């Protein structure tokens, strides 16, 4: 329906898609133009919506770069799951994480130069690293 | 629990191949097992060395047996310089007739290693004479052991 | 003979890697600056860099040298 | 007119201002050096032109112009090969006695005690044996003396200049624009009718003119004083005629078509020549005539300028089926549009077609006493083996850099290239597959047999005279080959190579050429080279179709073509590149080709190479042994390597004794590349900052900052010691137990 | 004396390899006709042995029961020709070397373009600098006893020195 | 302290501990890092300059 | 899953959260730095250990560093 004409390849998702989580990106198109798949060799892209399935995050993600690169398109990542969640993805809220969005929180902070975590000594027996 | 290696959460939960792999290579290192203490630490320590002594007093009690069972030994003592010392017999189904009749040697009348230890001259220095001595040994290692 | 001599000279070889090993892994896990504080130990890691330095000079001139004769007597 | 030639007039400057400005052609190295990373990379982007402009004109004028340049060098080699022939050489005392002369054109100075690398090779002569068979080519050629070989040195010396001068001249004062080199049809007309079809023709001509008559007298005994100068045989016609009384009647039947009057000089018996033991010259001759028509009528096929013709485009866009989609439409744009999709079919047929040389050459020794000559022989095989590997490996090499640079998916929409990049997995899979069957099998025979001698049960092995593996079609090709003269090729008295069947071709009690039977041993070996390059071909197929993306890496081809890594993500992505792709396929090409020269030279020690007596009676180097000893691994390592290594080990003391040497310094090499093979870059910096504060405290410091070597070219340089350490001492072996002789 | 070596001037092997050398010498010489070109350069080489050996004799060295020249370096005066001797002259040259590198270490390091001075040699000051390694220890010393041989511990480390 | 005044390194983890490098800019506007250096000598990664506190940096 | 920490040395250039390919990092506001941008890893379930972030990072050290921790079959890079 609105899958890019393409051909057909060996390199798309396996049975891990099926039983485990798919991935699938949309945008949109101006124009009907070729381009890479990050699997196969190339497919040409619909006039207006386009959507396609793929089997791994970092997949989509090289496939958006490319579109954003190349053919200045804006896009959108799901996640796919064999009961029928589905899950939003890339855009979080809208916004490129790139560009600052405020109400965004810190995660995996730290407030301290990095040469002063714990010595592995003092955190030993205890299950954590150094980082933790 | 979980999987194959209790002592690893995160090794339990990966789903490829590698968790069998790691499983065999974490093992022994104690201090990196989910949950573990110093006085745990020290205690598996303390029993991991009994099973290793265990374990040598079995391969020196196999040692004996073997030369006693099969080996040449109060042969060699008759005449050390000129016999080889045996090692243990060679029961291998793959063997063709000329490989048997080659590789019997010394006493003779089997296939035989003939064994490049050193056993027999340090037995014979120590004082040893005769098959039953090595035997009596070997079933006091074994004793030992368990 | 030499069945005994090859067999422990490469047990030695091992023993003598495995101490060096274990000796990371206490210098990565177990040591406490703190607690060594202008200790000997410590003061073995102020002065690394000399000691490696040394020690790549001793290697690279006993290597260069000794190959060259031999190449010269080749 | 389509076609015409177009140049720029003084399209680059002529100065000596970058020269001193290393690093000027590429933008990031223009900067000067802040580490020492800086100098290996001036090395190793110098020749990488596509990465210096965005612009194909200017890429196309630097590959023109550095053409020219290696052109000068191949010249200035070939002016030094002939003057050393001619002063340093006894090629002369050869040529009266070529049996017993050893040819030798090197001599070493007496500086240090060298001078006993001057061999005794005979003709009052002392020097270092050559193995290059420059002096058959030379005789072929009826040089018959060191004037000759003087003024071929001076003429190619001339020629070096002209190829120099015309790549100063065609970058900096008249540069074709791009249009000019985008002429696939003209090129190909202007290549094959002229530079092969005219340069076949020109040499049938001198083969006619001069090396014919001369060789044969010389064949009939003449001594070389006696023999007419070349020229002669130009203006007196009865003076050739004499020898091929074909001659007399002149070019006349040649116009009327009665073309058989030439069969005298013109002939079709194949064979070898007994006397030379090389191929006919009049064989020859002919040869390069039907070679040089038919060069001239292919030479026409191409449209250049008037209608008739052929258009590649259009020929390419006809040929599509309904299993490929759009067929070869887009490969002309593709290889009129980027150098390493061209460069690698180049390479690749380059370095095939080397292979097939050095198996043509051996079976059919065409120059005279180069046959007899085992030394000769053994390093020409052997040389040009090693070439087509290489060849082979930069073809693949430059094909996938072809892939990751000048692939554009919008011009090869499902093409034959899309259509392969989308069942890459399928053909990676299947040739995985054949790989591990054909090792599986060919390798477990051979361990087979080895467990069957170790445990005496030498019934049950693939012996001849056990379980038998007879490769019954190669033995029916050679019974065919042998019948065909007369049936299947009536015109020709004998066989095309005595290889397949026939009597024993010796020379001055030398066996120069005899059949070759095929048995288990040769099924097995035979079997053990398709395995090795069934998996050289996996190897860098995966290097070519996983160059742009992967399962792993979906956008690898924003990486580049060569890259050490990315990352210790995903498990780890160490060599993950197609350079690295081409990194390990050197190895396995290395070890092909290590296969293939030990079988060829132990199967010629053991069933050709010997000598013959009065009565008739072979006598081989080996006696024999490779049926019943090429079976087992242990039979490899004792009959050929520990049997045949006595004469380097025992060199020294000799002339041969530089082999021996070399023998240990290609051994220290190879040795010393695992130290660069193993070993990862983070030790190495470390190290060289302990070695940097030692050097500071010193006030000893470099401006340019010592670096480890990258990882790439870590790598790099740990193959490229490996390749020079095995081939070194398979060099130092095979001369030294082939010149001992 | 030393190690039980006898001087090689009354060695008897020393003369038997000599010996053999000369005649495998004359062996290969005999099958070239004389004065021709080979046989000059064989007799050039077996007058080159003699010389060698004759050298060898007269020089002092200790023979082995193998017949080849023993060095003895254990700092014994007698035997300072064999190691101590030229072993002060490569000390000298590469202490030159080594100085003579140093100095234009430090004199092109105090300009902007240090970097480019080192792939570009400067030719004129690189011979100005060589010239003068004659004196290095001298040089040396002084550098040592002033304080501007060594930089002072406030130089580039690591996290844990 | 001031612009174009040298620092001496004080970072342990930094590249250029221990040695003298220029101060480009310093940021009066609060920051953490605020007085930014640059060294002779680049890092493995090329850059040659790092933002530093001024309690990280011995004056002269 | 692998961790990725910031430090506060991070100076919100956000060449980490271009260079990502899973779109595990972001920019969040700060107040600490001159740009008032500080880089976040809210989501390293998608993390592959790459460490492209570490090799785009200007500051001296790596104010974003990746401890490869344990593997899932996202961090693991397996299509299957
Ligand atoms: C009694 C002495 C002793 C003790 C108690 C230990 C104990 C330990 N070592 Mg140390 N080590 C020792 C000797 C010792 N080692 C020696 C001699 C060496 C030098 C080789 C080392 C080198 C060493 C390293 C480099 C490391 C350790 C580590 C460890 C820890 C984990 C070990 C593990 O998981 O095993 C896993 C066990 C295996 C993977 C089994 C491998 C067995 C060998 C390699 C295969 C043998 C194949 C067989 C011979 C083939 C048959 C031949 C046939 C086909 C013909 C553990 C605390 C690791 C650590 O991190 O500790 C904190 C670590 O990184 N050790
Ligand atoms: C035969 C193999 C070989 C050789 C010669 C070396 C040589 C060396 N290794 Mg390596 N290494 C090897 C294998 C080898 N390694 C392997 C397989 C491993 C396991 C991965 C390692 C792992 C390793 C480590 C981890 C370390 C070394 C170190 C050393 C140095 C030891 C000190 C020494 O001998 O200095 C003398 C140097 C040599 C003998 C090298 C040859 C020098 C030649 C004779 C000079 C030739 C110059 C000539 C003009 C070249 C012209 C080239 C031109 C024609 C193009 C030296 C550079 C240590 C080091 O760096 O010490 C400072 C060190 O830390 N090596
Ligand atoms: C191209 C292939 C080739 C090769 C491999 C050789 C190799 C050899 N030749 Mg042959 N030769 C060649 C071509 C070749 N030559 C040609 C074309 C001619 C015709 C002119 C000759 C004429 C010839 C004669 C007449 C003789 C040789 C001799 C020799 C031997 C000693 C050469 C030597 O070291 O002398 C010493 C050479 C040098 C010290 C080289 C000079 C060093 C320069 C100055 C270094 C400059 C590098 C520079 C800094 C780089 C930057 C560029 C700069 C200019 C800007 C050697 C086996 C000699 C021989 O065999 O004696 C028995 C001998 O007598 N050759
Ligand atoms: C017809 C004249 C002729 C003659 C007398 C020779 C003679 C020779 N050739 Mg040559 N050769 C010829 C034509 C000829 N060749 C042509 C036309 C080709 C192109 C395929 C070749 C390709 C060739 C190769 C690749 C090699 C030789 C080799 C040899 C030598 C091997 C010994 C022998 O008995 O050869 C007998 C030769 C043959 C049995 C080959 C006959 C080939 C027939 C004529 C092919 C005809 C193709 C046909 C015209 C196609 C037309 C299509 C077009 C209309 C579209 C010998 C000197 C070998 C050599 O010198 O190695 C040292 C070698 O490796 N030949
Ligand atoms: C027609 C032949 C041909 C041509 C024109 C090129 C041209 C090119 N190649 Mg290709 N290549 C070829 C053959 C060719 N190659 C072959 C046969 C192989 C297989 C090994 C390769 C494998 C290959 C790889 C893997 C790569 C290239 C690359 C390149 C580019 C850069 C080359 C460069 O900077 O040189 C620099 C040259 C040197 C640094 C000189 C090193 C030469 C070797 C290592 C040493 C030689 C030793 C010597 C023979 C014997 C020493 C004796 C000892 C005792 C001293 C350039 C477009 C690179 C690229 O990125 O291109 C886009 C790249 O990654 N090529
Ligand atoms: C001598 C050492 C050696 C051996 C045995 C192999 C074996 C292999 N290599 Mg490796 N390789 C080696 C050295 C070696 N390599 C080195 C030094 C390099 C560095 C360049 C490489 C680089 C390399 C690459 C880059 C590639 C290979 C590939 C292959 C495979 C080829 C397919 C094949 O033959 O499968 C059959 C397996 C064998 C012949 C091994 C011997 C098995 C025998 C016959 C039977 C063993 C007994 C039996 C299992 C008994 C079972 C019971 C027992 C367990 C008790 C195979 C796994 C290729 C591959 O995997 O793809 C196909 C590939 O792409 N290798
Ligand atoms: C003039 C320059 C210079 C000076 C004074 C020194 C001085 C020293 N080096 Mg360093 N070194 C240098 C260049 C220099 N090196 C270069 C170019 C290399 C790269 C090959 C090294 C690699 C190196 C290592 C790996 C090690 C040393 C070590 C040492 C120390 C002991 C001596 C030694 O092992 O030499 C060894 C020298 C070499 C291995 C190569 C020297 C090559 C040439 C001869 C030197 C450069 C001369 C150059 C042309 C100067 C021209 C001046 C002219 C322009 C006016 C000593 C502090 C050792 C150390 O740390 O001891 C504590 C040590 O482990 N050096
Ligand atoms: C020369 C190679 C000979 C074998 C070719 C096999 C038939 C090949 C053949 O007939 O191909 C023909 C087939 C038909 O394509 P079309 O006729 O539609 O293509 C028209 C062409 O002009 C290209 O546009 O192409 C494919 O399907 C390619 C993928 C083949 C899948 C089968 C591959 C099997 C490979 C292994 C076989 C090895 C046999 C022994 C080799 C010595
Ligand atoms: C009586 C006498 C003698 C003797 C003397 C002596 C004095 C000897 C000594 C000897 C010795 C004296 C030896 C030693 C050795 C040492 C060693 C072998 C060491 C090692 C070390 C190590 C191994 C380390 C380790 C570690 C690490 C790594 C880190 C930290 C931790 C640790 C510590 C663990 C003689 C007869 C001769 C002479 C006369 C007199
Ligand atoms: C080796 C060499 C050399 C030399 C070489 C030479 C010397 C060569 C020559 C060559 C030649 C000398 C060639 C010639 C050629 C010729 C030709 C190729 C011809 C052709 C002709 C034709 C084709 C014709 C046609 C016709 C006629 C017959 C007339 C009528 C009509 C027509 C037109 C059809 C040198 C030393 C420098 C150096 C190194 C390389
Ligand atoms: C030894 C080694 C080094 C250190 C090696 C270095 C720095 C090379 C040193 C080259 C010297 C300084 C040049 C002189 C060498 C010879 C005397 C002759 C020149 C040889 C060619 C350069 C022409 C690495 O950096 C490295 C990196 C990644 C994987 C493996 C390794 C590795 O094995
Ligand atoms: S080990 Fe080296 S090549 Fe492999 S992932 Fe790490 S940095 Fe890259
Ligand atoms: S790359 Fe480094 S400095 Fe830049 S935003 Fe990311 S963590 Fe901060």
């Amino acid at each position: 329906p609105y899958s890019p004409i393409f051909g057909g390849s060996t390199g798309g998702w396996l049975r891990a898609a099926e039983v485990e989580e798919k991935y699938a990106i949309t945008w949109t198109s101006p124009k009907e133009q070729i381009f890479e798949m990050p699997t196969g060799g190339a497919a040409v892209m619909l006039i207006g919506e386009n959507l396609l399935y793929l089997a791994r995050k970092e997949q989509c993600l090289a496939l958006g770069t490319q579109l954003k690169s190349f053919k200045i398109s804006d896009y959108k990542i799901y996640r796919i799951f064999p009961s029928g969640e589905v899950q939003f993805l890339h855009p979080k809220d809208g916004v490129f994480p790139e560009k600052v969005n405020p109400g965004r929180l810190p995660v995996g902070n730290r407030s301290f130069s990095i040469g002063k975590n714990p010595n592995p000594v003092s955190v030993k027996f205890s299950g954590q690293g150094t980082y933790e | 629990a979980t999987k194959f290696p209790k002592f690893s959460q995160a090794l339990a939960q990966d789903p490829t191949t590698r968790r069998i792999w790691f499983g065999i290579a974490t093992a022994h290192d104690f201090e990196t097992h989910d949950g573990m203490t110093e006085e745990k630490l020290y205690q598996k320590i303390f029993a991991s060395h009994f099973g290793h002594l265990a374990i040598i007093f079995l391969w020196t009690s196999g040692n004996l047996f073997h030369v006693a069972w099969q080996g040449n030994f109060e042969q060699w003592v008759l005449n050390p310089l000129k016999v080889k010392p045996i090692a243990h017999t060679i029961w291998d189904p793959h063997f063709g007739e000329p490989a048997i009749k080659a590789f019997t040697k010394g006493g003779a009348f089997y296939p035989v290693n003939i064994a490049y230890s050193g056993v027999y001259h340090w037995w014979y220095t120590i004082g040893m004479r005769t098959n039953n001595d090595l035997y009596l040994g070997s079933i006091g290692l074994i004793i030992l052991s368990g | 003979q030499a069945a005994l001599y090859t067999h422990h000279q490469y047990i030695a070889g091992f023993l003598m890697v495995g101490a060096f090993a274990h000796g990371a892994i206490f210098f990565v896990r177990d040591y406490d600056p703190e607690a060594n504080k202008n200790n000997v130990l410590a003061r073995m890691l102020e002065h690394k860099e000399a000691i490696i330095s040394h020690l790549s000079w001793v290697s690279l001139f006993l290597g260069f040298h000794t190959l060259g004769l031999y190449i010269h007597n080749d | 007119t389509k076609v015409k030639i177009l140049v720029e007039r003084d399209a680059t400057a002529t100065s000596f201002e970058k020269w001193a400005k290393p690093g000027h052609f590429s933008r990031t190295l223009a900067k000067g050096p802040k580490t020492t990373t800086w100098i290996w990379n001036l090395h190793a982007d110098a020749h990488d032109f596509d990465s210096q402009t965005n612009s194909l004109e200017d890429v196309s004028r630097k590959i023109f112009s550095a053409h020219f340049g290696q052109l000068a060098v191949i010249f200035l080699w070939l002016s030094g090969m002939h003057f050393h022939g001619a002063y340093f050489s006894n090629y002369l005392a050869w040529l009266n006695n070529p049996t017993s002369i050893k040819p030798s054109a090197q001599v070493v100075w007496p500086i240090v005690g060298q001078e006993i690398l001057n061999a005794d090779v005979g003709g009052n002569f002392q020097g270092v044996q050559i193995t290059s068979g420059f002096f058959q080519l030379w005789r072929a050629e009826g040089i018959t003396s060191e004037i000759q070989l003087y003024w071929t040195a001076i003429g190619a010396l001339v020629m070096s200049g002209l190829m120099l001068f015309a790549g100063w001249f065609h970058y900096h004062k008249a540069a074709p624009k791009l249009e000019w080199f985008q002429n696939a049809e003209s090129m190909l007309n202007h290549h094959l009718s002229i530079l092969l079809g005219l340069g076949c023709l020109s040499w049938a001509g001198h083969q006619i003119h001069v090396a014919l008559p001369i060789n044969k007298l010389l064949d009939a005994g003449v001594a070389p004083q006696e023999i007419p100068l070349p020229h002669e045989f130009l203006v007196n016609r009865d003076l050739i005629a004499q020898l091929y009384p074909s001659f007399s009647k002149g070019l006349v039947p040649f116009f009327s078509g009665n073309w058989s009057e030439y069969s005298d000089f013109l002939t079709f018996k194949g064979g070898v020549n007994p006397v030379t033991g090389g191929l006919w010259l009049t064989d020859t001759a002919h040869h390069h005539l039907a070679l040089a028509v038919l060069f001239i009528f292919a030479g026409h096929m191409y449209r250049t300028n008037w209608g008739i013709g052929h258009s590649m485009k259009e020929m390419l866009e006809a040929h599509k089926g309904p299993f490929t989609g759009e067929g070869h439409a887009g490969l002309y744009e593709i290889l009129t549009t980027s150098w390493h999709a061209q460069l690698a079919i180049n390479l690749a047929m380059i370095g095939s077609l080397s292979i097939i040389v050095a198996h043509h050459m051996y079976a059919m020794p065409p120059y005279p006493y180069i046959a007899t000559d085992y030394a000769t022989q053994l390093s020409l095989f052997t040389h040009h083996v090693w070439i087509g590997g290489f060849c082979i490996v930069g073809g693949a090499a430059h094909g996938a850099i072809f892939m990751v640079r000048d692939y554009n998916p919008a011009k090869n929409y499902n093409n034959l290239l899309d259509r392969v990049i989308r069942h890459r997995d399928s053909i990676i899979s299947h040739l995985n597959w054949v790989s591990i069957f054909l090792g599986f099998h060919s390798f477990g025979l051979y361990i087979h047999n080895d467990t069957m001698r170790a445990l005496g049960r030498s019934q049950d092995m693939f012996s001849d005279t056990a379980i038998q593996l007879q490769p019954i079609f190669a033995q029916w090709i050679q019974n065919l080959h042998l019948l065909a003269p007369g049936n299947t090729a009536p015109n020709a008295l004998t066989t095309a190579s005595y290889v397949f069947g026939g009597d024993v071709v010796s020379v001055g009690s030398k066996i120069a050429i005899m059949p070759i039977k095929l048995g288990t041993a040769d099924f097995m070996v035979h079997h053990i080279h398709a395995f090795t390059i069934h998996v050289t071909a996996l190897i860098l197929l995966k290097g070519v179709l996983y160059a742009r993306s992967s399962k792993l890496i979906p956008d690898k081809a924003n990486l580049g073509f060569r890259f050490p890594c990315d990352g210790p993500g995903r498990g780890g992505t160490c060599q993950v590149s197609a350079w690295d792709h081409v990194f390990l396929g050197l190895f396995w090409m290395y070890n092909s080709l290590s296969i293939v020269l030990f079988h060829f030279s132990w199967k010629m020690q053991s069933d050709v190479w010997g000598s013959v007596t009065p009565t008739g009676a072979v006598s081989h180097i080996t006696g024999g042994n490779f049926a019943q000893s090429a079976i087992t691994i242990n039979g490899w390592l004792r009959d050929f390597l520990w049997s045949q290594a006595s004469q380097v080990i025992q060199s020294y003391g000799s002339a041969l004794s530089a082999y021996g040497l070399i023998f240990l310094g290609a051994h220290f090499i190879w040795a010393f590349s695992l130290m660069f093979l193993f070993s990862g870059r983070g030790y190495w910096q470390e190290l060289i900052e302990s070695i940097v504060w030692a050097h500071n405290k010193i006030k000893v410091a470099p401006a340019i900052q010592p670096r480890a070597l990258s990882i790439t070219q870590g790598r790099a340089v740990g193959l490229a010691h490996y390749l020079l350490g095995g081939i070194g001492t398979t060099w130092a072996f095979f001369l030294a137990r082939i010149i001992s002789v | 004396d030393v190690a039980g070596l006898i001087p090689c001037n009354e060695s008897p092997v020393f003369t038997k390899r000599l010996n053999a050398s000369v005649v495998k010498l004359e062996n290969r010489v005999k099958k070239y006709e004389a004065g021709s070109p080979p046989a000059l350069a064989l007799e050039q080489q077996i007058e080159r042995t003699k010389q060698r050996f004759d050298r060898y004799s007269k020089s002092g060295l200790l023979c082995g029961k193998d017949g080849l020249p023993h060095l003895i370096t254990d700092g014994r005066w007698s035997h300072s020709i064999e190691f101590v001797i030229p072993g002060l002259m490569f000390l000298y040259i590469t202490g030159w070397i080594g100085w003579v590198g140093r100095k234009y270490i430090r004199t092109v390091g105090g300009d902007t373009n240090a970097t480019e001075k080192e792939i570009i040699i400067d030719v004129p000051l690189a011979l100005k600098i060589m010239s003068t390694g004659f004196i290095w220890p001298i040089s040396a010393w002084q550098e040592y006893i002033s304080g501007t041989l060594l930089a002072d511990v406030s130089e580039i480390t690591v996290s844990p020195r | 302290m001031d612009k174009g005044s040298k620092v001496r390194n004080l970072r342990k983890e930094s590249y250029w501990f221990n040695e003298i490098g220029t101060v480009v800019t310093i940021d009066k506007s609060g920051i953490k890092y605020p007085a930014l250096v640059r060294f002779t000598k680049v890092n493995y990664s090329g850059t040659n300059s790092t933002n530093f506190s001024l309690d990280e940096l011995q004056e002269v | 899953s692998h961790a990725v920490k910031i430090y506060d040395t991070c100076i919100g250039c956000t060449q980490c959260v271009r260079a990502c390919p899973t779109d595990v990092l972001e920019m969040v506001p700060w107040d600490g730095c001159k740009a008032g941008q500080i880089a976040s890893a809210p989501r390293t379930e998608d993390c592959v250990g790459c460490k492209r972030c570490e090799s785009a990072c200007p500051t001296d050290f790596l104010s974003v560093r990746v401890y490869l921790g344990g593997e899932t079959t996202r961090s693991m890079g397996l299509a299957y």
